[PDB]
């Protein structure tokens, strides 16, 4: 198929760039004490 | 010069003070008569 | 005074046959 | 494409039992919305402004976490006083039965057009 | 020393959530990323 | 105490039907909804600006009844009752379609008021306003389908007629014409609502089976006491329940009951993001790639192609009647049929 | 509660049944009477069963110009008359 | 107990168009089409 | 709390926190100009909507 | 890739269906 | 802790702080406009302002630059086409130039209000807590507003000290970049006058300056600020907002319909000049004009500009593209070359049969051509679908006037049928597909993508005006109401006035 | 230039899994006292 | 409770250096990357 | 995309120096 190339570049990041985020809260949640 | 749609306007001005002057009017004379 | 059930049951047989007179109008 | 070829085939949006079934998703989410913002809304102060107000309520405490008191005497200045639910045992049986009624009706009605008994 | 800064705070279960909100987003959203 | 203060205090007192600064805007303007609505729908055809018949006066039944928008070439008009296109005639108003924009402003702007009612009786109370909050996304989708959608088209035309048979309509216009289907906004916008119901029907249902036994009767209703402190159902018992059904399970109500909140409200805000882009025309309607494959492969068929197929059929069968200032007149030949694919 | 007047016992009153006994039918007679003499279509310009079309043409009376369309509709009327 | 009240504004707003039009709607179920 | 030359000349505007006119001060003048701000608004509305048709006003690309 | 996109998403969900069913936070009383 | 969606309410009782983070958003959003001006100057082809303007290519920040008098580049080149030139510094390169300088210096600027947050300036003087006079701040920023509001109208639109402001022909064919005197008349508020903008800057800009010293000089009433809690930075917050989604409503509303301050040379037509079918009138009075002059049909055609034909084209049309179409509007049917000149079909009697045109709503449309009257004559079936219109049986031929083709005529009915299903879509002509790997599929203009992201942006801004004011007018209960909450103070009955304790019974 | 689409994924994640990673370390190091 | 597990730590002079190993890589093979 | 890419790092890079010098955690002597 001819998709969009920086669609996967796009759903990468879309991916990378909140979860990310996400685990960087948590894993300094988890770290507190 | 006021134009048809002018005056149109000035009409629908006025009828919208009216009714928010009637409104207000008998809202502060009923709210006068209770307390 | 008239009974509660009373005026219950009339405000139903005349909201039925209101409901009756606009689907005889519908069928019609 | 089986949405389209039903509406095609049996105009399932005239059928009434399929409108029992839009009403009862759209009045589930429109009472899911209602019910989450009377019980929200009412939540019984326990903790502080930096802290998120779900740190107010401990997993199996006995007391009620939200005054239904308030949320009753709000929703009944919204609408009228006997509009509104005094018994959340009432108020839940409502919430469960009216989408569930509606699911029904829109599933039996599916089932009816498969007879081909179809809608207005 | 600022005595305005706070902890930040996010729990497993917000982590999973998040997790599954952005993951089903980009399952969603992919298909017309890529078009 | 100054007259303000006066009306202030009769404005918020108890009584039946609360007034409020805010019934001063909602009740005029939702009275007038509603009266519109239901003036129009029994006696206001549709015949100058839709070539429809579309009121009781005329011969139709409640699903076909219907306020309808304004013709084609009024473009986005106010129309006024006394504005350059009626001219103060309210039977001439009423045959242009200005019921129509009459329902909406004053729907719009009772909408508002509600939602301010909603705030004043929150404030006055004493809880947070959050009622308020969750009511933005029924505004939100008022404002998006109602106004900014035929505000983004040509005309008040093509925004829904208040009728039941005309919403119906505007459903199939959306699947032949922007494929509204296939737009993710739509997609979140079903998710919302029909996770809302799933999350009635079972924290409804949770509720009435995990109940604790506070009285002797059978029916279970009165053995709940309003001003009571405790819970009256087992928040234990029910997470204990759905975790080793479903696998997780709520362990914080308040964190529920937020939930609920949260999911058709944000469902809602997504599908008028969606008609906003709609309203520009804006839409998912194809998947290019797809396209140039059923381009260059004449055996390629999945139920997207299909699907544009039947969009294709459903423009072309219904443009001449649901379009009629265009004047479209399309000979048999063209119109698509299945037998010529 | 309130201090108005309970529905039920408002409306198990004789009082209120020998008011809502004649005020009722009244309306119920103007409405009838607005639409059986015909005055419903006159004023809202909704068209008899005879009006829909001209006795010549098969044309639906759209209107087509924004500030024309009261003469376009009054034009209409005039063609079925 | 009073009588114009709120609420008999409310309920007569309602209720005085309302049996007007059924009125109406009942004469036009005996139009002849 | 430091302070700097610049905050010193800044000083007089930062000042008056919390203070007040008492009473309702300029609302009935401030209500004035809301009424006339919004019956400036549905007039620059009905213009751009053509409700408000003036002479030598004609709202098209082609009065340029 | 577009394929592979998929595949690895749908799968990095039912991952996280995994993780959230049996290394979850457990649910404490009082 | 503070749970992730409230981090940055740290800042809110610390003045300096929250400079620092506005500080920082200024940085970015400049830096943003800087580095948006230099892909798009990297990107740009100015070779052929006619049928390559800078709307085809996607351009989204250069029309605005345009708009207020940015004509010209270092290159050399300028938008309106001509070579040579000089812009001085305040060409293209030079805007962004001066964005990316001023990003860096309000980045260090965050910095220096990041570390030295505790300044005494921020400390209210007689309790020394972080207070900020919010109803003063506002008498001060709307000054420099009117002042600024009134500079930009009197010096740099109406040209007396600055370049002037964007103006054009209703047609879009001789844009350029004019000084600009006030109107002053009623007509100052039609919004395709761009004499009006200026008399609007002038005059707003004084009232602003007015209102400012008014808001400086004279204090809030103490109902007021009761009622409207300006001793909370949150109710700005809320009303700025709104006002703020008030302005992304009117910005989109005038890029959608058009006006003076959005020109179609720079951001491409309008979807109302297509259904109101605007440049085709234009077109063919400008033809009949020729042809009653006595010149024939192809030196009526001829004299069309090319400009002119391609505004007459549904692939200029902002309601033509798609939400997940990506790129420029040369990305879809290509890049135009030239004109094919205006296709003329006739049948066998040599009558004229005209192609009916594909509206904006439909995303494929049928080919008919019709008479003069409106019946239709020939048409193009479905796929293999039986006929008695068609091209074949009827002998449709078409010639095209002006144009690359202006003279030629063909008759071979597969070359016709391709003609006219090009004339669907108005005006034919050449695209070079192969450039940018075309896939003839149509996006949309910079006006309509502008009009898509602040109608967005508009609505979400009115959840957030809700928000922020549902927090500020409820401060007191938005940790839960009051554990102690009376019954009788919510049930019926018990107080005259609802939440009035003073009114008990 | 015709260079290799998956370049640019391949710089990206290059750029991004390490530093995130180690940007992960350090806000967790930071919580902890 | 498992008694082997020990906390991590990384300071931020690592993490400069970290972040300075990993752009420059990037910067350097990137254009092998694109080629 | 390449030239963004590459100076995208270089930006990084430039930023990271910023942060190495005016924000590292300083020495405190013994
Ligand atoms: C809550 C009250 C309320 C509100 C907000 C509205 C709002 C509206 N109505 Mg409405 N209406 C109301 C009550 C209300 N109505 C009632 C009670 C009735 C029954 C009588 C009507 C009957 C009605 C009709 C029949 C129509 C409307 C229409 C409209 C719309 C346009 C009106 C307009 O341009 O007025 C502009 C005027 C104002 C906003 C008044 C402003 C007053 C200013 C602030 C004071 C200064 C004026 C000054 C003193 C007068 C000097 C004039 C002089 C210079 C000539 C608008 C959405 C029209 C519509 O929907 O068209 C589709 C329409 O045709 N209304
Ligand atoms: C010395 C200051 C300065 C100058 C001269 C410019 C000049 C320019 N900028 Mg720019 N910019 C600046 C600072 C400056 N910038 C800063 C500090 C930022 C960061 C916030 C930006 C961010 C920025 C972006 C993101 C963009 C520009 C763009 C542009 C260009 C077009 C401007 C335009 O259309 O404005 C439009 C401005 C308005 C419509 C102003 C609206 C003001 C509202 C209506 C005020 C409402 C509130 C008000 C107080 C109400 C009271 C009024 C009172 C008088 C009654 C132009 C070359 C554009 C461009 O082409 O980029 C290359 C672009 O996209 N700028
Ligand atoms: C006001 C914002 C705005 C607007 C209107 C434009 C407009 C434009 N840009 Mg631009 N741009 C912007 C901001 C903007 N830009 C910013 C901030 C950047 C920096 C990242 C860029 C970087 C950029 C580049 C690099 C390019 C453009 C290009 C373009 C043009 C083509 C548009 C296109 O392909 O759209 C595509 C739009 C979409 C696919 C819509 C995205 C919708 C999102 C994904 C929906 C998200 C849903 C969300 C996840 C839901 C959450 C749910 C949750 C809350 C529960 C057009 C003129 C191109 C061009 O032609 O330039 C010459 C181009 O190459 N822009
Ligand atoms: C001028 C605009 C403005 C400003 C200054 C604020 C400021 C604030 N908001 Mg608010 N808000 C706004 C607009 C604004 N909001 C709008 C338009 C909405 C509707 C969508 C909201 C909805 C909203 C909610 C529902 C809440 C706030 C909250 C808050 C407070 C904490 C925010 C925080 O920590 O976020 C931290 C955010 C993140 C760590 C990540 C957010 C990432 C988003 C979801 C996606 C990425 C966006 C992208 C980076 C930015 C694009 C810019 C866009 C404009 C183009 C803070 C006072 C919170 C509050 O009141 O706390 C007490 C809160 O609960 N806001
Ligand atoms: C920093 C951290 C996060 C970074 C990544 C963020 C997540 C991933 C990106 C999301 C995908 C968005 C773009 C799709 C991908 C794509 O193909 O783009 C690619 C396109 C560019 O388009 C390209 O252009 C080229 C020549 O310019 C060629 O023509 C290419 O074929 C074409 O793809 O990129 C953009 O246009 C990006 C800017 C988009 C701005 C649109 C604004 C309008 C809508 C905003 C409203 C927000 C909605 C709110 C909802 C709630
Ligand atoms: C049909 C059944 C009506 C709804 C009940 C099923 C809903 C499922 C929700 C999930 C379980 C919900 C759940 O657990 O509920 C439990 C709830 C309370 O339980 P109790 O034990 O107190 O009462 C039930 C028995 O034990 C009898 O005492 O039961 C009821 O309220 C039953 C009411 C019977 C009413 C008789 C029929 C009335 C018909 C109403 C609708 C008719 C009009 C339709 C118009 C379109
Ligand atoms: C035989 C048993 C069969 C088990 C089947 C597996 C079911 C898995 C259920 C979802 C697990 C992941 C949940 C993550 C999130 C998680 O762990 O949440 C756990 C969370 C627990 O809430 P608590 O009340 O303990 O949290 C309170 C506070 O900490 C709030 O942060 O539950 C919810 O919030 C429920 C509402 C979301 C429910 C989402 C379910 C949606 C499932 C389907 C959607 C995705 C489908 C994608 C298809 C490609
Ligand atoms: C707590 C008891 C009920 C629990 C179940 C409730 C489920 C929901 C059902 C709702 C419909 C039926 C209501 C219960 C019915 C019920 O309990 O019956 C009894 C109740 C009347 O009882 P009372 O005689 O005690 O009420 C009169 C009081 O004023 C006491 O003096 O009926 C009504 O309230 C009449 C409803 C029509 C009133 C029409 C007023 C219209 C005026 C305009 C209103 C505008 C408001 C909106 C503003 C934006
Ligand atoms: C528009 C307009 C207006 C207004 C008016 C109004 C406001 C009116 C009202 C009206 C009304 C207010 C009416 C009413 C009506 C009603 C009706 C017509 C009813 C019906 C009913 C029925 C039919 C029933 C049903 C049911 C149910 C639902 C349930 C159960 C079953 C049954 C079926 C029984 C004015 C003049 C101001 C101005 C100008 C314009
Ligand atoms: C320091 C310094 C300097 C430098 C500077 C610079 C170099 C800067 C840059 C800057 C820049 C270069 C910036 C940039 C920015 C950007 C931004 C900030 C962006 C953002 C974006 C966004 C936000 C997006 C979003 C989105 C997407 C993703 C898609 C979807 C849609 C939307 C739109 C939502 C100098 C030497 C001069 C001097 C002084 C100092
Ligand atoms: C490609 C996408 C990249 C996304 C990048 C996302 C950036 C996220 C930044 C992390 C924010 C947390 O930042 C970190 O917060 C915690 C609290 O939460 C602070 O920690 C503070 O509180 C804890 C708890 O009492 C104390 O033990 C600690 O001594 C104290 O400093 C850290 O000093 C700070 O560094
Ligand atoms: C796309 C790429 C993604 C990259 C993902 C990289 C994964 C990185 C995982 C980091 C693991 C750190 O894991 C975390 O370690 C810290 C110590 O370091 C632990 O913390 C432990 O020690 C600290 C310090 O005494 C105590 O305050 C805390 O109570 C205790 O649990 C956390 O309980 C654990 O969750
Ligand atoms: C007369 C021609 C020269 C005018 C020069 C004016 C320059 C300064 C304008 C400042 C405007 C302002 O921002 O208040
Ligand atoms: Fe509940």
């Amino acid at each position: 198929m001819e998709v969009n190339q920086l669609g996967l570049i796009a759903t990468a990041l879309f991916v990378l760039v909140p979860s990310v985020f996400l685990i960087i809260l948590y894993v300094q949640t988890e770290s507190q004490q | 010069t006021i134009t048809p749609s002018l005056k149109g306007f000035f009409i629908g001005l006025l009828s919208g003070a009216v009714v928010l002057g009637l409104t207000f009017a008998v809202l502060i004379a009923i709210s006068q008569i209770d307390k | 005074r008239i009974p509660l059930w009373i005026v219950a049951t009339v405000a139903g047989m005349g909201v039925i046959v209101i409901v009756g007179l606009f689907f005889y109008g519908a069928y019609a | 494409n089986f949405m389209i070829v039903f509406q095609a085939e049996h105009n399932i949006l005239m059928h009434p039992f399929h409108q029992l079934g839009v009403a009862g998703v759209f009045g589930g989410a429109l009472f899911c919305a209602m019910h989450g913002s009377l019980v929200t809304s009412s939540l019984i102060r326990e903790t502080t402004e930096t802290e998120s107000a779900n740190y107010g309520y401990k997993f199996g405490q006995e007391e009620e976490t939200y005054n239904i008191v308030a949320a009753h005497g709000y929703f009944g200045r919204l609408i009228f006083q006997y509009a509104s639910f005094n018994n959340s045992r009432s108020l839940h049986f409502f919430l469960a039965a009216w989408p569930v009624v509606g699911v029904w009706f829109t599933a039996l009605g599916i089932s009816t057009m498969a007879f081909n008994l179809n809608g207005f | 020393p600022n005595p305005n800064r706070q902890p930040v705070e996010l729990n497993r279960t917000s982590l999973y959530l998040g997790l599954l909100l952005i993951l089903v987003l980009a399952l969603l959203f992919s298909s017309y990323f890529f078009n | 105490r100054g007259w303000f203060d006066i009306l202030d205090d009769w404005l918020k007192r108890d009584r039946f039907v609360f007034v409020g600064w805010s019934g001063i805007l909602l009740f005029p303007c939702a009275y007038l909804a509603l009266g519109g609505w239901l003036t129009g729908t029994t006696f206001v055809t549709s015949w100058y600006t839709h070539g429809l018949a579309s009121s009781y006066l005329e011969g139709c039944n409640f699903l076909t009844v219907a306020v309808s928008t304004p013709a084609n070439s009024m473009g986005h008009s106010l129309l006024l009752l006394w504005g350059p296109e009626a001219q103060g005639d309210f039977t001439r108003w009423c045959q242009l379609g200005g019921l129509w924009t009459f329902i909406a402003l004053h729907g719009a702007f009772g909408l508002i008021g509600f939602m301010l009612r909603q705030f004043e009786i929150a404030r006055l109370v004493g809880v947070r306003p959050y009622n308020a909050i969750a009511f933005s996304a029924p505004i939100a989708v008022f404002v998006s389908v109602f106004l900014i959608y035929p505000l983004g088209q040509s005309s008040w035309f093509f925004a829904p007629s208040f009728g039941v048979a005309a919403i119906f309509r505007f459903l199939l216009f959306f699947q032949g014409f922007h494929n509204w289907t296939l737009n993710p906004f739509h997609m979140m916008g079903v998710a919302g609502v029909l996770g809302g119901a799933l999350l009635c029907a079972i924290h409804g249902a949770t509720v009435e089976n995990t109940l604790f036994q506070d009285g002797e009767g059978a029916s279970t209703f009165r053995a709940f006491n309003p001003t009571q402190a405790e819970e009256t159902y087992s928040m234990v018992t029910a997470n204990r329940f759905w975790s080793q059904i479903f696998g997780i399970a709520f362990s914080n109500k308040r964190w529920l009951h937020f939930f609920m909140l949260f999911v058709p409200v944000t469902g809602l805000w997504m599908s008028a993001i969606g008609v906003v882009g709609l309203a520009l025309n804006l839409r998912s309607y194809d998947f290019i790639s797809q396209e140039i494959r059923a381009a260059e492969d004449p055996e390629f068929e999945t139920f997207y192609t299909k699907n544009l197929l039947l969009n294709e059929g459903i423009r072309a069968w219904m443009a001449p009647q649901d379009q009629p200032h265009e004047n479209f007149v399309f000979p048999e030949e063209v119109l698509p049929r299945g037998n010529a694919l | 509660t309130t201090g108005e007047r309970p529905f039920s016992d408002i409306i198990t009153s004789v009082r209120y049944w020998v008011i809502h006994s004649i005020t009722i039918p009244a309306l119920f007679i103007a409405g009838w009477l607005f639409v059986s003499t015909g005055l419903a279509y006159d004023v809202f310009g909704t068209p008899r069963p005879d009006s829909y079309y001209a006795q010549e043409q098969r044309s639906i009376p759209l209107v087509t110009d924004r500030f024309e369309a009261k003469q376009q509709v009054e034009t209409f009327l005039e063609q079925l008359k | 107990y009073p009588i114009f009240t709120v609420r008999w504004v409310a309920v007569h707003t309602l209720a005085v168009p309302t049996i007007f039009f059924l009125g109406a709607i009942a004469a036009m179920q005996f139009i002849q089409r | 709390a430091r302070r700097t030359w610049l905050g010193d000349i800044l000083r007089p505007l930062n000042s008056e926190y919390g203070k007040v006119a008492p009473g309702w001060g300029t609302t009935p003048l401030m209500a004035v100009f809301m009424g006339l701000f919004l019956v400036f608004l549905l007039i620059i509305l009905e213009i751009y909507n053509s409700t408000l048709i003036l002479d030598g006003v004609n709202v098209s690309w082609k009065a340029l | 890739m577009e394929t592979i996109t998929y595949v690895f998403i749908f799968a990095c969900i039912i991952a996280l269906f995994f993780f959230a069913i049996f290394f979850r936070e457990p649910p404490r009383i009082t | 802790g503070l749970p992730w969606y409230r981090v940055h309410t740290v800042l809110i009782n610390d003045p300096g702080r929250l400079i620092a983070a506005h500080l920082m958003h200024t940085a970015l959003v400049a830096g943003w406009a800087g580095s948006m001006a230099l892909y798009e100057l990297a990107t740009f082809d100015p070779s052929d302002p006619v049928l390559n303007p800078m709307w085809r290519q996607g351009m989204f920040v250069l029309p605005f630059m345009a708009r207020l008098g940015v004509t010209g580049s270092w290159s050399g080149w300028s938008i309106t086409g001509e070579t040579g030139i000089d812009p001085g510094f305040w060409s293209f390169e030079g805007v962004a130039l001066a964005h990316i300088v001023l990003s860096g210096l309000l980045f260090l600027a965050a910095c220096w209000h990041w570390v030295y947050w505790d300044l005494e300036l921020f400390r209210d003087p007689r309790t020394g807590e972080p207070a900020l006079d919010l109803p003063k701040m506002f008498g001060i920023h709307l000054f420099l507003a009117g002042l600024l509001c009134f500079g930009f109208g009197a010096f740099h639109l109406t040209g007396l000290f600055g370049p002037g402001m964007w103006v054009s022909d209703p047609y879009g064919l001789t844009g350029s970049v004019q000084p600009v005197a006030p109107e002053w008349g009623p007509d100052g508020f039609n919004p395709y006058n761009p004499g009006g903008v200026v008399a609007h800057h002038i005059a707003a800009g004084i009232v602003g300056i007015i209102a400012g010293l008014f808001h400086i000089l004279v204090r809030p009433p103490q109902r007021l600020y009761k009622a409207l809690r300006m001793g909370n930075i949150e109710t700005v917050l809320s009303s700025s907002i709104a006002a703020v989604f008030f302005a992304a409503f009117v910005v989109a509303g005038t890029m959608w319909y058009g006006s003076a301050t959005t020109p179609i040379e720079l951001f491409g037509p309008t979807r109302y000049q297509w259904d109101s079918s605007y440049f085709q009138q234009e077109i063919n009075r400008r033809v009949q004009a020729s042809l009653a002059s006595g010149a024939t049909l192809e030196e009526a055609w001829s004299a069309i500009p090319e400009k002119l034909a391609f505004y007459d084209y549904i692939g200029n049309n902002p309601a033509k593209g798609g939400l997940f179409r990506t790129g420029p509007m040369n990305k879809g049917d290509g890049i135009a070359q030239a004109w094919k000149g205006h296709a003329v079909f006739r049948n066998k009697e040599g009558e004229e049969l005209f192609v009916r045109r594909m509206p904006a709503f439909f995303e494929s449309f049928p080919v008919i051509l019709t008479d003069k009257n409106g019946v239709v004559k020939a048409d193009i079936p479905f796929r293999r679908a039986e006929s008695k219109y068609s091209f074949e049986q009827q002998g449709v031929t078409v010639s095209f006037y002006g144009g690359e083709l202006n003279g030629q005529t063909f008759t071979d009915p597969p070359t016709v049928k391709s003609y006219a299903r090009k004339a669907i879509f108005g005006e034919i002509f050449e695209f070079d597909t192969e450039t940018l790997n075309s896939d003839g599929i149509f996006r949309t203009s910079p006006r309509g993508w502008f009009t898509f992201a602040h109608a967005v942006f508009a609505l979400l801004f009115f959840f957030g005006h809700i928000w922020h004011g549902a927090r500020t007018l409820f401060r007191d209960v938005f940790s839960g109401i009051d554990p102690e909450l009376s019954p009788e103070q919510v049930e019926w009955g018990f107080y005259q006035k609802v939440g009035d304790v003073t009114t008990r019974r």
